């Protein structure tokens, strides 16, 4: 998963 | 949540697999300078601005300066009382047959540094580099990581960029490929390494209580692990100076200083  | 620190330490007690959730919390109270809100700065950005692809395609003599500085300053800087009380436990615990790990967002190492052995780093780490070219990924101390940042980074406003050649910025020493590194930090916008997630998922599905510390809980996707875990009907309890959007779905919240709480909570 993206890190945001 | 609760706050009832007995309540806990029966939890506590019984564990047999405690999973440690740390963010930038416990990095601060080191001294250690996050960049994200007070903070402080460095000259003018913040980490939002300066760790993300697009801030090392535009200027990565600037980045690299960033990271210099942040790599400097650790010369400076020991674990604080959370860092030895969360090392103290793992051993403690390790030599009763039960499991302690160390899932960080900090990139400084100072988990390590205090003796956390059990550690997933998956943010990366200051002190190790990737090749934007070929992908090797390498541990690096040296201070400076190269002679043009020899002094540089220097962290006051109003400070000159570099302005390094990309030539003379840290180069690959793998043979043949001398392309640019990178630090080996995961930025915004980036994904996290799959390898690391599918250790993550490993401790969380397999742990039987679930600590979160320092963290601010609103960086994704690690604001949500200890939610997946609650939901097995696991313990979470969350250690931070404030409440976060993440705090009404845990079992316990403590609020004060990591270097706090945790000495009497592991204790
Ligand atoms: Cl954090
Ligand atoms: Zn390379």
């Amino acid at each position: 998963f993206s890190k945001q | 949540p609760s706050s009832s620190m007995a309540d806990f330490r029966k939890f506590f007690a019984k564990a047999k697999h405690i999973v440690i959730i740390s963010g930038a919390g416990v990095s601060a109270e080191s001294g250690v300078p996050t960049f994200r809100g007070a903070g402080g700065y460095w000259r003018k950005w913040q980490a939002q601005d300066l760790a993300t692809p697009l801030a090392f395609a535009h200027n990565p003599s600037r980045v690299w300066e960033f990271y210099h500085y942040r790599r400097e300053v650790m010369g400076s800087k020991e674990p604080n009382a959370g860092h030895r009380a969360i090392a103290e436990c793992e051993t403690r615990l390790g030599k009763q047959g039960r499991r302690v790990v160390v899932i960080t967002l900090n990139i400084d190492e100072l988990h390590r540094k205090a003796g956390t052995k059990n550690l997933l780093e998956i943010h990366g780490s200051l002190f190790k580099t990737r090749c934007t070219s070929c992908g090797v990924v390498a541990e690096n101390y040296k201070s400076p990581i190269c002679p043009a940042l020899s002094g540089k980074g220097a962290p006051e406003p109003g400070t000159q960029d570099a302005s390094i050649p990309v030539e003379k910025l840290p180069r690959c020493e793998e043979a043949g490929c001398g392309g640019l590194l990178r630090p080996h930090v995961v930025w915004f916008g980036e994904n996290l390494d799959p390898a690391i997630l599918e250790e993550v998922d490993r401790e969380l599905a397999h742990c039987d209580l679930c600590l979160v510390v320092g963290t601010s809980s609103v960086v994704y996707p690690a604001a949500m692990f200890a939610p997946q875990v609650a939901a097995r009907g696991v313990p979470v309890a969350e250690f931070n100076t404030e409440t976060t959007p993440a705090t009404n779905r845990f079992r316990f919240h403590f609020q004060g200083p990591c270097g706090t709480t945790l000495p009497e909570a592991l204790a």
